[PDB]
């Protein structure tokens, strides 16, 4: 409206402003933030590590993966599905296989077997 | 009475819905980020108060884990993935509704679309990590407990998949509940077209009040509602001057914004303690919901259960899970006695001078003529020696009558 | 108090004794029935025959045994009175809750 | 021993008593009266600090309904009002204390 | 802080008598509707009623 010239939001924090000078509604996003995880296997094992960012699109953040958790670097997606090892998230799972590297992979819920009725 | 029993001419299968939390909205804080936002001044302070930061951190972490153990103990149950036969005849049981379409995409049973579509499920520092097992992996273990349930009974849950045919799976049910299994071979028909029937009601009766539900939106309600709380805190003043720690700054000294932005950080910390104790707390109530559902799983669908009302009301057939968002629904087919009819019992026949107690079932009296007939339904048989047992003598039992005993 | 009230509970003891008297008649003129269904009425020592094949003992035992059995129960429920009214500790977790 | 067994001549029927609580009392807070009495500057004071009491509120309130469906879950099994016949013997078992 | 130290024991001691409830619900279910084969669930001895 007119008279109006911020936006806030239910939670009562600021999502669109207009500019003073031309009357143009600009969106507020928060700029991204989000956690870093580190996947490591044992360090006896190796000193080789993955990074997760949870939630952060790969393009804000050495191979890199996108997946629901976030965005993976230094480890290689595999089509082959394994027991979980580390948990990373949406159904994503790590681990350190054999050169011997850190491969990232949708978990396999168990063997098929159709009974005979 | 002293001579007056009440013995069912008929049963109704009946089928129960009952729903239960599993697992609740896994949740991180950046305690920075949430009390001092971008601002130094603040952190410096924030790194005098202490290790709050990081207890609070691994109370959260420790709950997220806790949700996703949750989660694997409920479902995970079933050591390999059972597909149910191609051709999907079972003796005229109808599962259409329970096991997954292929047609749909998601690749649920029509339940737990429903279920889905029923429940449909601010950054300052607050993030949301997805859980481990993706609803489509959830549904694959349902899917696989339901053809594991079907195809061999409670056989797969105590060791290898035993194949059996579905009717001879309902007539040990019946034996496990103290019915025979001619009940269920003659009556065959009758019981498929029941247990069809209430299948049917089921998805009409969850659909027509979302209150059965309720407790799964609840825990989802709770959660939002606790982290709008805390955003809302943000607003706050704490007694400072002002909620934005920008204006404190630029507004006062230095020493005087000392205090305000202590004032705020206490305000901002016992905000996050007490959201941390809230769900401490909450964490506790699923842990012991999910420990139920887990408890279920392995006894009403794993298995039959002799425990009265612990799977559904009335004496336990079989169950069957269905997925649902942050929760499991049971669906409990339950074996319940109709048409009673009144009859003249004795404890014992006296014949020869011999009192004679029945194996199984009790006498019964229609009038005129003495039969045997078991507990659960009225199946009258001719009193003979190979259903009775002598084990005393005619004076000592109180209320004995004199009948023939053929042999 | 100062703003600290006790809302009374939604059921009164009156009901709640109600409640204990249903399920007590029910326990004794139909046996485990009405828990599973309808309510279907049993001869009380034919329903006590019934619980003894539960525990694995025939019923010839209870049939010859009735006037025993019945004292003894009889004895007991005399003997559960005194045992309550004279230790006041064997309560003590419902007044701990208070 | 590999050849000796023990087996009971006779039996005792016993009844014991387990006590277990089900509901604790609902409590209602005023925050403000509480606090701040009846003092508008300490009330306009508090109202500062944020939704602290609307929280409390939600909280008490949670475990008032909260015993009301305790109290329920257990007491309210049977659907059906059960009554004992008048005439009540029952094989010579004497329930008149319960 | 009086306050929310009440509320979080008050909190703590309703998550205990609901499981107390629970468990009387439990044994109402099985010990009174039922005969139990549960070992020391319902009294000392093998469970009559
Ligand atoms: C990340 O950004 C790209 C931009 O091309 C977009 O296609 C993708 O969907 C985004 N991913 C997420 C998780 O938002
Ligand atoms: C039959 O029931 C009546 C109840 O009025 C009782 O007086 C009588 O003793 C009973 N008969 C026997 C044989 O127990
Ligand atoms: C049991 O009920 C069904 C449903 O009405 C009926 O068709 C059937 O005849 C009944 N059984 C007997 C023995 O009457
Ligand atoms: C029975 O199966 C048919 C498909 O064979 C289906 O169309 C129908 O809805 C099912 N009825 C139920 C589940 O009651
Ligand atoms: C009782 O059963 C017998 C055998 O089936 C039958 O001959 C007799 O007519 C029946 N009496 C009544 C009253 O139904
Ligand atoms: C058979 O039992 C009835 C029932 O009391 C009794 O009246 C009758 O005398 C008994 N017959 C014999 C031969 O004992
Ligand atoms: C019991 O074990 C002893 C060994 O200590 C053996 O000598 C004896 O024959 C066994 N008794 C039976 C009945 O097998
Ligand atoms: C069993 O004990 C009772 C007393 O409780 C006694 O009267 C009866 O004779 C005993 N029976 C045996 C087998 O000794
Ligand atoms: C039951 O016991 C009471 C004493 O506790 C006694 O007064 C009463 O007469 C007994 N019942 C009968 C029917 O004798």
């Amino acid at each position: 409206l007119p008279f109006q010239q911020f936006g806030r939001d239910i939670a009562d924090t600021t999502d669109a402003v207009r500019d003073p000078q031309t009357l143009e509604i600009l969106d507020i996003t928060p700029c991204s933030f989000g956690g870093v995880s580190v996947i490591t296997p044992g360090t006896n094992t190796s000193n080789q590590v993955a990074v997760l960012y949870q939630g952060v699109n790969c393009t804000e953040v050495s191979n890199v993966f996108q997946t629901r958790a976030g965005c993976l670097i230094g480890a290689e997606y595999v089509n082959n599905s394994y027991e979980c090892d580390i948990p990373i998230g949406a159904g994503i799972c790590a681990s350190y296989q054999t050169s011997q590297s850190i491969i990232a992979y949708t978990m396999s819920l168990g063997a098929e077997n159709s009974v005979a009725y | 009475s002293n001579n007056s029993i009440a013995i069912p001419t008929n049963f109704t299968i009946s089928v129960t819905t009952e729903i239960l939390p599993v697992s609740m909205t896994k949740t991180s804080v950046d305690c920075t980020m949430y009390i001092c936002g971008d601002s130094t001044e603040c952190s410096n302070l924030l790194l005098q108060y202490g290790s709050f930061c990081t207890q609070l951190k691994r109370a959260l972490t420790g709950i997220a884990v806790e949700q996703d153990k949750n989660t694997q103990e409920v479902f995970a149950q079933v050591k390999q993935i059972y597909k149910t036969p191609p051709i999907k005849y079972f003796g005229g049981f109808n599962f259409s509704q329970i096991l997954p379409d292929p047609s749909k995409p998601s690749k649920r049973s029509p339940i737990e679309d429903l279920l889905f579509n029923k429940v449909t499920l601010k950054f300052n520092g607050l993030t949301v990590l997805p859980p481990l097992l993706t609803d489509e992996m959830i549904a694959q273990y349902t899917s696989a407990l339901l053809a594991g349930t079907i195809t061999s009974g409670w056989t797969f849950g105590a060791g290898p998949a035993l194949q059996i045919p579905f009717p001879m799976q309902m007539a040990y049910r019946f034996n496990g509940i103290g019915v025979t299994q001619n009940v269920l071979y003659e009556n065959q028909k009758l019981i498929a077209n029941q247990f069809n029937s209430a299948i049917g009601k089921i998805q009409d009766s969850l659909s027509s009040t979302p209150s059965a539900l309720g407790k799964l939106q609840d825990v989802v309600n709770h959660n939002a509602q606790a982290l709008n709380t805390l955003v809302k805190q943000l607003s706050s003043k704490f007694g400072a001057i002002s909620s934005v720690l920008n204006d404190i700054l630029s507004r006062l000294d230095p020493p005087e914004a000392e205090v305000q932005i202590d004032r705020l950080i206490t305000g901002r910390l016992q905000s996050l303690q007490t959201y941390v104790t809230q769900q401490l707390i909450r964490a506790a109530e699923i842990r012991a919901s999910a420990n139920l559902a887990a408890t279920k799983m392995s006894e009403c669908v794993l298995g039959q259960s002799k425990r009265v009302d612990f799977c559904g009301k009335g004496y336990h057939l079989m169950s069957f899970p269905q997925s649902a968002p942050h929760g499991v629904v049971f669906l409990h087919v339950t074996y319940v006695p109709a048409q009673e009819k009144n009859f003249t019992t004795a404890p014992a026949i006296c014949h020869d001078g011999k009192a004679h107690f029945p194996r199984e079932g009790v006498f019964v009296s229609n009038g005129t003529h003495w039969f045997v007939t078991q507990r659960n339904f009225y199946e009258p048989q001719i009193i003979t020696t190979d259903n009775t047992f002598v084990s005393g003598n005619c004076d000592v039992v109180i209320g004995i009558v004199n009948n023939t005993v053929y042999d």
